[PDB]
């Protein structure tokens, strides 16, 4: 390869023998893309007048009244589409061109990285196949009609538990027949290399712009940046460009469920054991024979059963910190933030505004200039909170 | 050296290996060990074995379903090598390879797998998702435990891979017929690949892929590969008699005796 | 008063004499903060870090393909809230508290309006009360939660005909008791003056942006700009740069229902009757006896049975131009969007995007420069379209 | 001159005018012109009626609710006018006020629709909807047709406003008790305006908004106004008693002939 596939002692390239040829004609696809002054423009262009970048930094005042902390939220919820995803699936969608390719696989749980790729595919008029488990089809018909009406094929997968793992095998299934002519994109910073690699660096935007906007409106970095963590792409995403700061700490939240104490939760990188699935050596959600298991949370988005390679790395040599919450403390941040600031967060972004109430709360004379990464809408959840 | 020793002598008749796959514990472990029995008894020459997992990403549909009828009647890892064990109690010399996926082997460490496969009797094991460019630790683990390392040689293969291929694995070469993953669905020129596998002295190949007619098989030994692999073909007729044990295993006697005839 | 109240024949001052004093002391208020540079930097803060300002101006490539047409779409439904409405609202609650007042009344149909006073007014720390039809309530579940989750009081109007127009009737009623401590969120430009003047100013920066925005693009002024009209607020904020641009196109587009001819559609300005009411002399949506009657479409939300007093004014000198859409028309433009452009229009701006379609597919060989306003998110007719 | 004549022979009296309001057509045609007639033979010195609008936004839930009353027996605006006419054949000398909203006088012309009233016997005019600064049309239209335009003089009054409802009124000048909308369900010190308005020589003054009893009215009268508007206290009696007509008649007597004493 011309990059290391591994963080330390995580990452690969565990896939059967057929598709590596594949895996090294993406890798080499993309470090030319990023020498490209012309893809670099084409890409910057795509972001700006059709994505909306870059996405304002608003500091909360209320909410931290009557403490000492100062917080401020990066607006990825206000991103075309409602989420930070699409940054990441229009990059890969023009290196799937560059490519020569014409056709696009996509993989999804709760419909978000779904809904995502078929408007890229759209766009860029690439042919998009889409795996959803036959039990997330079901309880997801808004997200699997969007799809379709954005010219996307959806195939329920009925194997297994029917839900994402179960979708993630299909789709490399599938890949492992057609990938002379399509191009699977990948939805999380997981999965074999270069994928972490990449999704990091279509991703890395959110942290540039986060310090150049702090900057201007503090004059200092942050204390500490906070994300959720269902599979790692936003989190690594606004980290990047804070990993060489060594005064800036990074914070990675994942769900907690019933509560870790139940064994129905969502936390692999802090409560799972090491594996190897997915063209991967991660954490994972797994039984004592080593069958691999699902992951629960009260949000549908945080359900990836394992975790990104370079996350399990930067919490081993002690860089980030890794904690969890539960589906009542998610609640509550989303009912919090609704009525105080105007604004309705995914049920997986509470989970980071959570911990970041929490560090305020027990501590509320700590002086504290922290950054939460909103990275997502919750129109998607009111149902689901009223209920 | 079962593998060896079996080569040797098919070779000896001037004949090719037949090769069936079932999942242990389909549709259960009874009816598994009596299945297995039928296959040997019938003409096969060795055993491919896969042992239950949660996610098969290398397979199709009807091996698929394989797996979920082994997970309906509770089919463990720990009941897999039980069987094992007694299967090769029953028949000293006939090859046994095991299909795994890389969790269950790294599981509860890589080595201790090995081991296990040892005191078990177990020939070979070809891990599906791990290619040559992972495979250090699982290739010293297998021949620290006198265990033959499965290399999988695709259809694409560049010379490097298959000066690699050559070079690390033993017991047999597994020749892809296809790209894509398993399924008797689809059918899939091969004679170059084994002649140069020939030429850097790789150990003896068998085709697998797609082969569920006797016409497939006599062709893969007409093309110079030393026998076949067959599994979606043998998996149907288990799913198609589950209602009737009996019919099952009659049904299963003609057709391996059919393919066996022709690699003849 | 300080300011003309009339666009010609139009406008005025419709209100009880018991209301006139609060209509003086808004119009002061106004006139005073649009010279106070210390209100225009706040009011410049909250739109760019709140709301997401400047949108995008997005060119269309697919859906003009084969033809002379070059078509860009405002982006109003990448602001926060998922609509224009909100620029407004952040206006008029700085006006509020800048008059002394901390308690906002509100009038809202499919619920749009009365989320965006509801966000504006968390934000602010204002108390917050809804009026809505009970008919709408029914028929508009989720935004009736969205509004109680933001800390507003939704109250159901079941007198007349329960929808739009009884709920602004029950506003001003609520004002007229209570206009010394609070202010009235009228949500669009209509009404009693200075309301049409005042959200006209308040939505002037969608037109403002589209010039610069145009200018740096092709380097040349539009041919012309379109827009929906419910109320008429997206429209006229969108046309008021342009006014004194001879040479730039400005077309308006009223729902055609089920066909102007069936008599059920929603279209005052061209085939309603100048009558008084709410506040207003303008085209109305009325019986032959003058009782007033309802507005009908497929989109919720153009469902205000009259019409601003200033579109009605630059309709008679011949300024600008109206037309009307058919629900299969807009349909129709809805599903183009989605899959062509990867962009899921709401059914009210799918109006707008429908003329212009047919201003291309009537005439391809027309060399034309379009502007369409896209006044907002279409995620809230998924399940509208799919019935 | 109706109102005129009126007030000079209450002085010649010193007794204040006690006006009640109804909605035309409430609960139907036939039912309100009885209603009608018992109101005056119980004492009405004066009629402020209102014809049925589909939005009337300057009135309470009761006086609501006789307008959905009158929409459901299908009274229209017309048949409002040949109600008028019949109850002015029937009584030549009661001051006649109609409470418009503006729509229904622009919709066929604001000229032809004063034209109207004098045609029927109308007195005067109020339109809920159309503040001073807005009056001119109406106001020019009214005088045309020998009918009286009736103002609004709120209590948070200023000068300017005082002299000119002075200026443009005639018949009556119509003072608000309160802030808000009719309903005898919220009560409501106005000796001030009252002397000023004394001052600049406007027509008498009629107190409205909720006066729903006996004390209300002598008050009104004891501070210097004319006399007492009731609205919603006689409208809740007919919603009341809607099932038999008979006890609505009576007990719209004993109410009216209570009110009518405190004005003495
Ligand atoms: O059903 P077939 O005949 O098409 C192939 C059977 C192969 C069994 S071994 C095997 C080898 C590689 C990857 C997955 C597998 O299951
Ligand atoms: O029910 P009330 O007694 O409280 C008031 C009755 C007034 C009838 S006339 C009137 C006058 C002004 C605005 C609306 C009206 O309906
Ligand atoms: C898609 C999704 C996630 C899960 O995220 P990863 O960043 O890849 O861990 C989180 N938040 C939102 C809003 C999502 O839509
Ligand atoms: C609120 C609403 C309208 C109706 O609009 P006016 O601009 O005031 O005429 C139109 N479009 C959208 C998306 C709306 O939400
Ligand atoms: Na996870
Ligand atoms: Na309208």
């Amino acid at each position: 390869t011309l990059l290391n596939p591994y963080f330390g002692e995580f990452g690969g390239m565990y896939v059967p023998q057929i598709l590596m040829p594949a895996l090294n004609q993406l890798e080499e696809a993309f470090v030319r893309a990023q020498k490209d002054p012309e893809f670099q423009a084409q890409f910057a262009d795509l972001l700006k007048n059709y994505a909306g970048r870059p996405t304002a930094l608003t500091k909360c005042q209320n909410i931290t009244a009557g403490t000492r902390t100062t917080l401020y939220l990066k607006r990825e919820d206000l991103l075309h589409g409602g989420a930070h995803k699409t940054n990441q699936v229009l990059g890969q969608a023009l290196l799937a061109k560059r490519m020569g390719k014409s056709e696009i696989i996509a993989e999804t749980g709760a419909g978000q990285h779904g809904v995502a790729s078929a408007l890229a595919s759209a766009l860029l008029g690439l042919k998009c196949r889409i795996y959803m488990g036959a039990k997330d089809v079901e309880r997801q018909s808004p997200n699997v009609f969007r799809m379709r009406l954005m010219g996307a094929e959806v195939i329920p997968v009925h194997s297994g538990s029917a839900t994402l793992k179960d979708a993630c095998n299909e789709a490399l299934r599938d890949w492992s027949g057609s990938y002379e002519t399509a191009h699977y994109m990948l939805g999380t910073a997981a999965g074999p290399h270069p994928y972490p690699t990449i999704v990091r660096e279509f991703q890395r935007m959110i942290g540039e712009e986060t310090k150049a906007q702090i900057l201007d409106k503090e004059g200092r970095l942050p204390d500490a940046v906070i994300a959720c963590v269902g599979g790692g792409s936003n989190a690594i995403g606004m980290f990047a460009d804070f990993i060489n700061d060594t005064s800036v700490g990074l914070i990675g939240v994942e769900p907690g469920g019933h509560g870790i104490e139940t064994g129905e939760h969502g936390a692999p990188l802090k409560h799972g054991r090491v594996g190897i699935y997915f063209g991967m050596k991660a954490p994972m959600m797994q039984t004592a024979d080593g069958q691999i298991e699902e992951s629960y949370s009260i949000s549908a988005g945080l359900d990836f059963p394992s975790v990104g390679p370079q996350h399990a790395y930067l919490n081993s040599i002690g860089r980030a910190d890794y904690v969890s919450i539960t589906d009542d403390e998610a609640l509550e941040a989303f009912k919090t933030l609704c009525r105080h600031e105007g604004i309705i967060p995914a049920l997986e972004s509470s989970h980071a505004l959570a911990h970041a109430l929490k560090m305020m709360r027990e501590q509320p004379e700590k002086e504290q200039l922290l950054v939460v990464n909103l990275s997502g809408r919750g129109d998607k959840d009111i149902f689901t909170v009223h209920d | 050296e079962r593998y060896e020793n079996l080569f040797a002598q098919l070779n000896d008749r001037r004949e090719g290996a037949f090769v069936p796959f079932v999942t242990l514990g389909d549709p259960g472990i009874e009816q598994s060990l009596k299945i297995i029995d039928t296959l040997i008894d019938a003409g096969a020459d060795a055993l491919e074995l896969g042992v239950p997992f949660s996610d098969p990403l290398a397979d199709g549909p009807t091996i698929q379903n394989a797996n979920l009828r082994a997970f309906a009647a509770g089919v463990t890892p720990a009941q897999c090598f039980e069987m094992l064990a007694l299967i090769r109690e029953k028949h000293p010399t006939i090859p046994i390879g095991l299909l795994m996926y890389a969790n269950l082997v790294f599981n509860n460490g890589i080595d201790a797998f090995y081991a296990r496969c040892e005191q078990v009797g177990v020939d070979s094991v070809l891990v599906a998702d791990v290619p040559v460019e992972e495979s250090a630790p699982f290739r010293q683990a297998a021949l620290r435990h006198n265990i033959a390392p499965i290399f999988i040689c695709p259809p694409n293969a560049d010379d490097d891979l298959l000066r690699q291929v050559a070079s690390y694995g033993r017991g047999y070469t597994y020749l892809l017929s296809r790209s894509g993953v398993t399924g008797a669905e689809n059918r899939g020129p091969l004679h170059h690949l084994i002649e140069k596998l020939k030429e850097y002295h790789a150990a003896p190949a068998l085709q697998g892929f797609g082969i569920s007619s006797p016409e497939q098989v006599s062709a893969a030994v007409r093309a110079g590969a030393a026998g076949a692999i067959s599994g979606s073909a043998i998996v149907k007729i288990i799913e198609k008699n589950l209602a009737s044990p009996k019919q099952m295993l009659a049904e299963l006697r003609s057709f391996v005796s059919a393919m066996k005839a022709a690699s003849r």
